């Protein structure tokens, strides 16, 4: 399946800021107006690709979705980075974990690290063995599909691992989300009087 | 092999158990890791001045200001790379630098 990935693929390009400016730049990034590919949230955990860095999200406020599976071949032979949803803390570990086709939580270490209405969107990059923490918690109306609306994201934490890109599975619990990928396009962005992405254009559009 | 340590100390100097360490340090690719706590200095104001901060610098006088911040800058300039504003690290409170 498809939706359409209107404009809410942007986020703050460096820990780094500027006010009431038009600045340009390039990063990876998802591109305006682009397919975005939907899911569903049934009983599944489908195998999806990772290409360069995703913008994620999902329609939210009962905490279905726990993390995210990372692993260079995913079978206990690999550096593999773990993200818990506690309701407490979300928990980092770098280990070895054994995976199935529903390995999740419901009703050789390396690296430890410890911290519908709504959408959390994520986005989570890997540049130069750095991972990084793009985030956006916003309240909304509906439910069906991703408004015509404009939404910023903001950093969260630093964390340097350098492992993952081709693919991965996801985790989820007993008791519908949103992916599209990254690509290098030059950009303009707009800060505000109080320096948030309030608007931006992709050059590569039309 | 594994006959154990004599540590009876009714000998010399020379046979006395110590609280050693050994600092084994190598390098790889991930860099930010174990640093110094390089003294932090205090401030000052209404004079120009030298300052460096955390990871960029400059020369100018520091003095109050009306722009606003959210949790994350550390930096800040009007237009076209001159840059002008810090909230600091320690009072967490914004500044401008003319
Ligand atoms: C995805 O993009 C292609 C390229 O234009 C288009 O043909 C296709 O219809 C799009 N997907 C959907 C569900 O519209
Ligand atoms: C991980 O631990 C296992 C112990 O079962 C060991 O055989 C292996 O060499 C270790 N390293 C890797 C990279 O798998
Ligand atoms: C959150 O942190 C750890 C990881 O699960 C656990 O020890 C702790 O009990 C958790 N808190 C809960 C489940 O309330
Ligand atoms: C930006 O700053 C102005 C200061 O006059 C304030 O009125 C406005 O509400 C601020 N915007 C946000 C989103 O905080």
């Amino acid at each position: 399946a498809y939706t359409n990935s209107f404009t809410r693929g942007v986020y703050y390009p460096d820990k780094v800021f500027r006010s009431s400016v038009l600045h340009s730049t390039q990063d990876l990034f998802l591109p305006f107006f682009s397919n975005v590919t939907w899911f569903h949230a049934i009983h599944d955990n489908p195998v999806l690709p990772f290409n360069d860095g995703v913008y994620f999200a999902s329609t939210e406020k009962s905490n279905i979705i726990r993390g995210w599976i990372f692993g260079t071949t995913l079978d206990s032979k690999t550096q593999s980075l773990l993200i818990v949803n506690n309701a407490t803390n979300v928990v980092i570990k770098v280990c070895e974990f054994q995976f199935c086709n529903d390995p999740f939580l419901g009703v050789n270490c390396t690296f430890e690290y410890v911290s519908f209405k709504n959408l959390r969107e994520f986005v989570f990059k890997n540049i130069d063995g750095y991972f990084k923490i793009y985030s956006k918690h916003t309240p909304i109306n509906l439910v069906r599909d991703l408004p015509q609306g404009f939404s910023a994201l903001e950093p969260l934490v630093d964390l340097p691992i350098g492992i993952n890109i081709t693919r991965f599975q996801t985790l989820l619990a007993l008791h519908a989300y949103y992916v599209g990928y990254l690509q290098p396009r030059t950009f303009l962005l707009k800060y505000n009087e109080n320096g948030t992405i309030t608007d931006a254009v992709d050059c590569a559009l039309d | 092999p594994l006959q154990s340590y004599g540590f009876q100390p009714t000998n010399g100097v020379g046979y006395q158990p110590y609280r050693v360490v050994v600092l084994s340090f190598e390098l790889l690719h991930a860099p930010a890791t174990v640093c110094g706590p390089k003294k932090s200095t205090n401030l000052v104001k209404n004079k120009c001045v030298n300052f460096n901060f955390n990871g960029l610098t400059g020369t100018g006088v520091l003095t109050e200001s009306n722009k606003k911040f959210l949790p994350f800058q550390q930096f800040g300039r009007d237009i076209a790379d001159t840059t002008d504003a810090v909230r600091d690290p320690q009072t967490l409170e914004i500044l401008d630098i003319t």
